[PDB]
């Protein structure tokens, strides 16, 4: 077992697509530029993270195929391709394999250097291949090979029998040139160095002399912190929707849960509901949430009046009966309760208001049986003409149809938080890491910064405080009350000084308003983004590559605040000069008379016009589509 | 590339900032000195010469015009709401200490040298005589400045003080500069500003559309909400490279005035002033 | 204010048996993690063990895993440590720490805020 | 995971530092405790700068790169005592102590 | 560099299905088509919007910059200035005009 | 004529029901009417930005 | 559960039995089942995995049957306290609902 | 088409995202796709009034 270089090897056409004299950049799992690639000499297994590259040099038909699968034991599936001198064979079985084969004891069938890479995603093993004649240093693209549609789990593999490189594929955005035959013969991977940076954001593989802004260095987060009130008790989610009898329309029972953990994916085993039905939020995301209060209205209504419990809804039901707000945030819950509402002759135990003389405000209640006045004439207290009883009953009966069943309904109305919540999800709470940067969650507030402790003067009622972006800048902990600062993580600016790729590869980064010792210095990858790592101090930032000297030139290169760089076999970094020095000898009665001249001929140039350019719509908007003609009609 | 394109106008202002500043100041290729002795035929220059006694060596009415306009951001290492949204300040190419740099040189080579040097070597001349010249220029003797030159001087000095006199007692006389300060501070806080509309979703925060949204609904808010901040990104752009014209008229139209009021002695009316011009001194703002 | 005391330590043969019992007050006791460290005289301080507010799970050092078993008593506001076994080594001074709120879990956070008297026991 | 610190310490009265080493500390909380002759230890720095209330401002903390520092601006008599500098072992669940310095 | 742009702004989705308009009129109803298509729509027009704005400056200053060019045919070519440096380093002669 | 345009672009839908929000208003619930004025709002203040 | 059979879905049979994609293409077509799959007394032919360790990726299947360690003491493959067999029955019945 | 396409590619995309050369499903031949005849128009006129 020993280590090399890959060298630029490791590159597939990452689709089916033809493309010709055409610069593409696409992300997917590639072989790293330069990378810790392992090469073993002939046993244990070897690992499949996020695909494998492979390459065999070897004279002689000796490698003859591969193993992969997770366990190689005919407990699970396993991948076994083999060659031979005219014919390949690929199949999928559950082997009980050696465990030093060269093959098994005891589904799918498929009937100079040499460069091997296998995928596995998407439910696909995807095998491209490629062979050059003589791991060198050249480039040379892999054409896939085939695509075994099995969508086998692979974690491990192994060799089939002596030599072979293995590498490890990994996420990576790669920049591939693809030439007039339609054939890559060049990439950038995109994280490598500062410098395929800069070319991945120019799009070109020459950069010109100058500086470029290519990203921003952001620090990642160290851990994930969850902070959620100490609540033990259960919500009685029970006792609403498995009530022996709900109350009617006109007099909706509300139900009061606070101070319980509420766990809603169970609600489901409560009433047999097909759905939610939820507004502002997502019945997926509640366990995850927490809320100030929550309000449980539960009645009975018609099926065809199920649509009418929304926000924006008209209707008996909704006009006089229950109304809910325009911006209601909740969920509502109707399933079909026709064998438990309903019986022979006529349920008349519901009810529902029919006349009113004023809708309802949202979230309001009328008990009130006093007789309606639909006339001019008073009613005295006495139903008859034109003066009805405000409550019609439903009568329900097992035979009517879907739509005049009687539907149990329960509304769930969310408070966000405002107030301390009181019902909150399972979710389990972590210790309050002070002073770095993490992931937090605050009562269902997401966010990433370092949390510190806090100078302001929170009034008691507060709990969180936003900045002029109306983000949360301060926060209370849900349980040591205390106030807590918000500051996003350690991030700025980046920029790339380069005397251009024809003279040289050596670069210089400048971290733009950065103090030089508040640089990261991160020795992983997952710490700090860009992946790539790289000492002077300018009132710009932070310059890294570039050797500062007292002499004084022309600027060549701007940097800022009077600083500029320049190329002299290394960079080096300067404060400009202005000009050559001069002195004036002044004196009281001195002259200076010229006795020459010289006949100076300069050159100005000044642009006159530009290109005439002239744009169609129908055609570059739509380009021959009748539809789309008609909808960009209706724009003016 | 909305971004893209975005970035690269920003890029150009940020550029065409520092060519507008390299042309109305770097005009000449030699820093100039004044002789060590100050007189100049009894014409007082120390409210417009550089103070030695300053640690910026700017001259006294420099240092009172730089104390009168105050930087929202120097661009050095509200404003944290900007710098945590993305938004920062560049600092300029040329610090404080070169463009004083730049006007002092200019100022001891008309001193010394009247208009010669903006036109070739600097040839040195009796500072009376080259205001001598400059009475030729506006068709006047020169035995009306040697009969009058004590008369001139004071008159000079006179006007020079109320110069520095009126720009400390104005309480608005630098408008211009502070109106262009207080423009892009107000544009950029609008900016910040606009992170709190919800552009029609259910909240102007992204964390709380993921943690209250499945991926689908998620993504509709959040195209939303993209579309707000890239419009008010868009007209942010617009707004900057139209003042980034206006500001590239008004330098090249102070170039010119450096080109053709301090380098030399200008014929055109009002350009340099309200009478017939004598001459005319930089001061860097 | 928090109240922690040791009880317990004194002289025992080696390869014996002994516990050691952290009595706490002034503050909710089932909901902090608390912890036995002991420190040997002349040298630094190293973590015993460790066990959950609701007793659900105890953690031990490798160098006494096996040996001790912690265990706790909410509705008597106690810990006890109980050890056997114990080696010419395990003698030393022994504190029931306390960690604060904001960082009562054993996870990343886990510190003391709070030390015991201590009781010295002697192998 | 192992926490190296010096054996000792020495400085002038009335600026001591005392250095936490250890691989990728900068990602793990270290917290500072002080211990007298005889007395149980108290804790004087958390979460590498978080100081109680109660403990004078001499204490100030810092952790960065590969090391934390724990420092004490104009040292008085009293100050002279143990510093231990301790962390939680996420890949193990240990409470890790440190070697233990002495002023 | 412009125009390039404004090609390259075809391939990109705004949020639809797909950047191209055949492949949604045949994977989507008329209803789903229209949604799709009027947000493919909205990302063009604004890309079309920009690249006019951004024309609009860039002739502005084309303009002003042949305004200047027209001054200095009149008052360098036509006639000598007396400016300072409106037509050379030196004390002005003459000039002499060549196409570009 | 830039007047004249400002106001002939309130006639366009821009992929609403209808140019006239009372039309809306009057045809649709809060929420779909709110869709639409959405889509007429956006509209108008892209003419207005031009 | 069939609103669970969705794109950014979660949920028992979305986390632990089948999840699809987030730009999944394609169509899904449920239809009620009850005069075959159900039966006087229970159908328990038909059971759904309720605890794992991870969320399942899409298009991936779990056959594992090995008990799932809920807490800190490890279950040796007996299942018990903290130990639950990870596949659990429908036994669906006539007489529910709909849903 | 003159298109060197390699036997698993299928079709071909230009500068705008857009097919512009496609493989048959039968014959198995690469075509190139070539917009139809188009092209802008412009009116010269003297005036209505002349
Ligand atoms: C989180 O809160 C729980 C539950 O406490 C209850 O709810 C809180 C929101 C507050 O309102 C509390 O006042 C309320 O009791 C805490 O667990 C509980 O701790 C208390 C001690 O404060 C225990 O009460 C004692 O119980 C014993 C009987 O065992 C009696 O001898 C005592 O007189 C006293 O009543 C209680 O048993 C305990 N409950 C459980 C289920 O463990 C919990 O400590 C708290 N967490 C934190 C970190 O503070
Ligand atoms: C003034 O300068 C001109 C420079 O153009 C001098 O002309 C040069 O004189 C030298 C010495 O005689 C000759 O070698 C060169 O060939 C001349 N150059 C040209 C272009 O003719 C001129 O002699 C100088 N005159 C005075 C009086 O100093
Ligand atoms: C030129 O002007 C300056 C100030 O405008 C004169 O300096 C003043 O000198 C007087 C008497 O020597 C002092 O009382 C003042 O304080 C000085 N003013 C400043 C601002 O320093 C200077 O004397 C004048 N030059 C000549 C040659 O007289
Ligand atoms: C490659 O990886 C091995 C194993 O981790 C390591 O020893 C070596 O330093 C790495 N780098 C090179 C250039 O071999
Ligand atoms: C290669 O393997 C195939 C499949 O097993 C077999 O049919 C064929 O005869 C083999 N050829 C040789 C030359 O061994
Ligand atoms: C493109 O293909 C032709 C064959 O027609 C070949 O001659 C030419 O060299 C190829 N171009 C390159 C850059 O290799
Ligand atoms: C409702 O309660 C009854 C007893 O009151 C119980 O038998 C039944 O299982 C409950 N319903 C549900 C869905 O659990
Ligand atoms: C960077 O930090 C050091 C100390 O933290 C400080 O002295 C220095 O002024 C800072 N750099 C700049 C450019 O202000
Ligand atoms: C110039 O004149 C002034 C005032 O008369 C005097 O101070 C100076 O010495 C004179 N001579 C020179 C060589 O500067």
């Amino acid at each position: 077992q020993s280590y090399t270089n890959s060298f630029t090897r490791g590159v597939y056409y990452p689709d089916k697509v033809f493309r010709s004299s055409v610069l593409h950049s696409t992300q997917d799992l590639f072989l790293p530029f330069f990378s810790n690639v392992t090469w073993f000499h002939a046993n244990p297994v070897l690992p499949f993270n996020d695909g494998v590259y492979f390459a065999s040099t070897e004279k002689s038909n000796i490698i003859r195929g591969w193993i992969f699968g997770t366990t190689l034991d005919s407990k699970t599936q396993s991948l076994l391709i083999v060659n031979n001198a005219t014919n390949v064979v690929i199949k999928v079985c559950e082997f009980q394999f050696c465990n030093d084969p060269f093959v098994y004891s005891s589904e799918y069938v498929s009937q100079n250097l040499r460069e091997f890479v296998f995928k596995n995603i998407d439910g696909y093993f995807k095998i491209y291949s490629k062979h050059t004649p003589i791991l060198p240093q050249g480039f040379s693209a892999l054409e896939p090979l085939v695509d075994l549609p099995i969508g086998i789990n692979i974690t491990r593999f192994q060799t089939l029998l002596a030599a072979y490189y293995v590498g490890y594929l990994q996420p990576r955005t790669f920049l591939l040139k693809y030439n007039e035959n339609g054939t890559i013969t060049d990439a950038v991977d995109c994280a490598l160095d500062p410098l395929s940076e800069t070319k991945c954001t120019l799009k070109s593989f020459t950069v010109e002399k100058g500086i470029y802004q290519t990203s921003n260095f952001r620090v990642q987060p160290t851990e994930s912190i969850v902070r959620f009130p100490n609540i033990t008790n259960l919500c009685p989610f029970d006792e609403v929707f498995n009530a022996t009898t709900f109350a009617s329309v006109y007099a909706w029972n509300r139900k009061r849960i606070s101070n319980c953990v509420a766990d809603y994916s169970v609600l489901y085993n409560f009433a047999p509901f097909f759905a939610f039905k939820c507004y502002g939020v997502s019945p997926t995301k509640l366990n995850d949430l927490c809320f100030t209060n929550v309000y449980a209205d539960s009645f009975v209504i018609r099926g065809n009046e199920v649509s009418q419990i929304a926000p924006g809804q008209t209707g008996n039901i909704a006009d006089y009966n229950y109304k809910l707000p325009d911006d209601f945030t909740g969920c509502v819950i109707a399933w079909n309760s026709n064998k438990l509402d309903s019986t022979v002759g006529g349920n008349y135990n519901y009810r529902y208001r029919l006349f009113r003389k004023s809708k309802l405000k949202p979230f309001e209640r009328d008990i009130s049986t006093e007789i309606y006045q639909a006339g001019n004439k008073p009613c005295n207290g006495v139903a008859g003409v034109n003066c009805y009883f405000p409550l019609q009953s439903y009568g329900f009966r097992p035979t009517y149809g879907v739509g005049h069943q009687p539907y149990r309904v329960v509304v769930l109305s969310f408070e966000l938080l405002h107030a301390p919540a009181t019902v909150c999800g399972p979710k389990k709470s972590t210790n309050l890491v002070k002073n770095k940067c993490v992931n937090f969650n605050f009562n269902g507030l997401t966010g990433t910064g370092v949390l510190t402790e806090s100078n302001k003067k929170f009034l008691p009622f507060q709990q969180f405080g936003r900045d002029i972006a109306d983000t949360t800048d301060a926060v209370r902990d849900p349980q040591t009350l205390e106030i807590l600062d918000i500051t996003p993580c350690s991030f700025g600016g980046v920029s790339v000084i380069t005397p251009g790729t024809n003279t040289s590869n050596q670069v210089a980064v400048l971290y733009q308003g950065v103090n030089c010792t508040e640089v990261p210095v991160a020795i992983h990858a997952d710490q700090l983004t860009p992946t790539w790592r790289v000492v002077f101090q300018t009132r710009a930032g932070c310059l890294i590559g570039a050797e500062y000297v007292n002499n004084s030139y022309e600027c060549d290169i701007p940097i800022g605040a009077g600083i500029c760089a320049s190329y002299q076999q290394s960079i080096i970094a300067y404060t400009m000069s202005l000009g050559a020095e001069n002195s004036v000898a002044y004196s009281n009665n001195s002259i200076a008379i010229p006795t020459n001249f010289t006949i100076s001929v300069t050159t100005e140039i000044l642009p006159v016009s530009m290109t005439k350019t002239s744009v169609d719509c129908t055609m570059y908007i739509c380009g021959d589509s009748t539809e789309c003609s008609n909808l960009l009609l209706q724009y003016g | 590339s909305f971004c893209t394109q975005l970035k690269r106008a920003l890029t150009g202002i940020a550029v065409e900032q520092d060519k507008n500043t390299q042309e109305v100041f770097a005009q000449v290729k030699q820093i100039y000195k004044t002789p060590p002795i100050k007189y100049f035929g009894g014409f007082n220059f120390s409210q417009i010469l550089p103070d030695p006694s300053k640690p910026s060596k700017r001259s006294p009415i420099e240092d009172l015009l730089f104390n009168k306009v105050t930087l929202a951001d120097a661009g050095f290492i509200l404003i944290c709401a900007q710098k945590f949204n993305g938004l920062t300040v560049l600092p300029p190419l040329l610090t404080d200490e070169m463009i004083a740099q730049y006007t002092s040189a200019l100022l001891a080579g008309t001193i010394t040298s009247g208009w010669t040097f903006g036109a070739g070597p600097a040839l040195q001349i009796p500072f009376p005589m080259q205001m001598a010249y400059r009475f030729n220029g506006i068709g006047v003797t020169q035995n009306v400045l040697y009969e009058n030159q004590k008369l001139i001087a004071n008159q000079f000095n006179s006007a020079i003080g109320k110069i520095q006199d009126s720009l400390s007692s104005t309480p608005s006389a630098l408008g211009k500069l502070q109106d262009v300060v207080n423009h892009n501070a107000q544009a950029l806080n609008t900016l910040v500003k606009q992170l709190s509309s919800k552009f029609g979703a259910i909240s102007s925060v992204l964390n709380d559309i993921l943690s209250r949204l499945d991926p689908p609904e998620a993504e509709v808010q959040i195209d939303r909400l993209i579309t707000g901040r890239l419009q008010s990104l868009q007209t942010y752009v617009t707004q900057q490279l139209i003042r980034a014209a206006e500001i590239r008229a008004s330098a090249n139209l102070a170039a010119t005035k450096m080109s053709e009021c301090v380098l030399g002695q200008s014929k055109r009316v009002d350009f340099c002033g309200k009478g017939y011009h004598l001459m005319s001194f930089p001061q860097s703002a | 204010e928090v109240q922690l005391l040791e009880s317990g330590g004194g002289l025992v043969q080696p390869g014996g048996s002994l516990r050691l019992s952290c009595a706490a007050s002034g503050f909710s006791f089932s909901g902090y993690a608390l912890s036995w460290v002991r420190q040997t005289p002349g040298k630094g301080l190293e973590w015993v063990s460790s066990i959950s507010g609701s007793a659900d799970s105890t953690y031990y050092a490798d160098s006494v895993k096996g040996r001790f078993t912690i265990s706790r008593d909410n509705s008597k506001n106690t810990f006890y440590l109980q050890m056997s076994s114990l080696r010419a080594d395990d003698t030393a001074i022994y504190y029931c720490a306390k960690p604060p709120l904001g960082s009562n879990l054993f996870a990343v956070g886990y510190h003391f805020d709070y030390w015991g008297q201590g009781t010295l026991v002697t192998v | 995971y192992v926490l190296t610190q010096p054996p000792s310490v020495s400085v002038a009265p009335g600026t001591a530092r005392v250095t936490c080493g250890a691989n990728n500390i900068g990602s793990e909380s270290v917290h500072w405790y002080q211990q007298k002759a005889g007395q149980a230890p108290v804790l004087v720095i958390y979460y590498d700068r978080g100081r109680p209330s109660g403990i004078p401002e001499r204490f100030s903390g810092s952790n960065s790169g590969n090391t934390a520092t724990l420092t004490i601006s104009r040292v008085e008599a009293g100050d002279e005592a143990e510093y231990y500098c301790q962390v939680w072992d996420k890949s193990s669940d240990h409470v890790v102590f440190g070697g233990g310095t002495k002023l």
